[PDB]
């Protein structure tokens, strides 16, 4: 048994959150909601469907029927952009949501700068391959970067990581890392991070052959 | 007052277990069930079970049959979860939290989390490998350039640039553990193209646990 939720809802502030959750056997059980904010525990925010526990904003409101479960959050602010997660219980195991990362555009959407470096020939020479894909200073934090190799979509082999929210601008930059051995990088041409973003109109690659100079 | 309170963090090797503890207040060991719940960077919460102090009886979520067991000590009112033939993939954070036991109230209260890192590596130095600016790291005026700090353990690393004179346009971004059990992470910095025939570049690196100290001169690609 497991629980839908989609994975991000963007709004603008003032406006009403909704955030659905559906799994076959909702109607049978309850649903609680959960908000996790980056490096901080969860926070419990309904329970039984509908109640607020003690100290919940009163804008904060839950309903459950027709096996799906939806959190409502009436004049969205921005103390309230976070992670939310819905879970219940099917007889005895505790199943939760994927979560919905709930983003409040403060500001105007930027999209990011891309750069791609391939491998430099000192690390190749200890017989693995890094390339880099920066996503530089946008906004919002959401993001998708994808890797290709001779327009083959890779899996498995690559780890993004993100930088905490800058204090002025309120931006964001994010790396993209494909690892492969010397050998396998050494097999293709073409290598490319395909990025996302909602300050992109289309998809943007950045590649490069290798050999390029 | 506090009501629960977990363990440090942890390192284990592949195949081996991991004990995290969880002290409650007297209420909370009284009057509540414990959930067992963990989280891996960048995924969402994952249920393992559930403890009720004051009775001792469990259960587990059938992915982890056979690998947890939850325990407890009534005269230090404290709960445990031990998670035995550890892998990488175990690598999170574990948290307990209580709930009031259709009958349920939700985790109300969550402990501060315990970091388990599973790998088999021992402590080693990084690999330093330039970032270097070339046509594909430049958008317009602005050209990207920055150091590769791969292949370490334990956490942590620090990074600067030219000694400390260069703090603008920075990002360091934090680790992720790659798949061999090491470490990696890059540190890039954003520069006016037109300095890269004259103004020279170099990140500094110290490893501390393995006091490892690097400093690489990242330069254009020609
Ligand atoms: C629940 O926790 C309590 C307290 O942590 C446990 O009692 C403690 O048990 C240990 C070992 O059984 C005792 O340590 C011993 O200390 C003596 C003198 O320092 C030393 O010579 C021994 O080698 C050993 O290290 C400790 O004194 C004792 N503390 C108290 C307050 O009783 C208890 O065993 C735990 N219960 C369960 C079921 O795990």
């Amino acid at each position: 048994y497991e629980l839908t939720q989609p994975p991000s809802v963007s709004l603008s502030p003032g406006q009403t959150a909704t955030i659905t959750c559906s799994g076959d056997k909702l109607d049978d059980n309850y649903v609680c909601w959960y908000q996790q904010k980056p490096g901080q525990s969860p926070v419990l925010v309904i329970y039984q469907d509908t109640m607020r526990p003690s100290g919940i904003p009163e804008r904060f409101s839950g309903s459950n029927s027709g096996n799906i479960a939806t959190l409502t959050i009436s004049g969205t602010q921005a103390v309230d952009e976070a992670d939310y997660y819905c879970q219940a219980w099917d007889g005895s195991t505790v199943v939760f949501g994927g979560g919905t990362r709930l983003t409040v555009l403060g500001q105007p959407k930027a999209a990011p700068s891309v750069f791609i470096f391939p491998p430099s020939d000192e690390q190749l020479k200890s017989g693995t391959a890094s390339v880099v894909c920066l996503l530089n200073n946008f906004y919002p934090r959401e993001a998708k970067v994808q890797w290709k190799v001779d327009n083959a979509l890779q899996s498995g082999n690559s780890q993004e990581s993100v930088t905490e929210q800058d204090s002025k601008d309120s931006t964001y930059s994010l790396s993209s890392t494909l690892t492969l051995s010397k050998a396998d990088y050494e097999k293709h041409k073409v290598y490319a991070c395909e990025v996302t973003h909602q300050g992109l109109s289309s998809p943007v690659t950045k590649s490069f052959n290798r050999g390029e100079c | 007052q506090v009501q629960l309170v977990q363990s440090g963090a942890e390192v284990k090797k592949p195949g081996a277990s991991v004990k995290v503890s969880c002290k409650t207040s007297g209420y909370t060991f009284n009057n509540y069930d414990i959930n067992w719940v963990r989280q891996a960077a960048g995924q969402g919460l994952e249920w393992m079970g559930w403890m009720n102090p004051y009775s001792g009886n469990t259960g587990y979520a059938q992915k982890f049959q056979g690998r947890v067991t939850m325990t407890r000590n009534i005269s230090i009112t404290t709960v445990y979860m031990e998670l035995s033939s550890l892998r990488s993939e175990d690598t999170a954070v574990y948290y307990c939290a209580r709930e009031v036991r259709g009958y349920g109230g939700g985790s109300d209260y969550w402990g501060q989390g315990t970091l388990v890192t599973v790998s088999s590596a021992s402590t080693k130095g990084p690999s330093v490998f330039p970032l270097a600016p070339s046509s594909k790291s430049t958008s317009g005026g602005t050209a990207a350039l920055g150091c590769l700090v791969k292949d370490y353990f334990p956490e942590p690393v620090t990074v600067s640039w030219n000694s400390g004179a260069l703090t603008s346009g920075v990002h360091t971004f934090p680790a992720v553990l790659q798949s061999s059990g090491l470490y990696s992470l890059s540190s890039v910095v954003t520069v006016p193209s037109s300095s890269l025939g004259t103004q020279t570049y170099i990140c500094n690196v110290n490893h501390k646990p393995s006091n490892t100290k690097v400093d690489k001169r990242v330069e254009p690609k020609s």
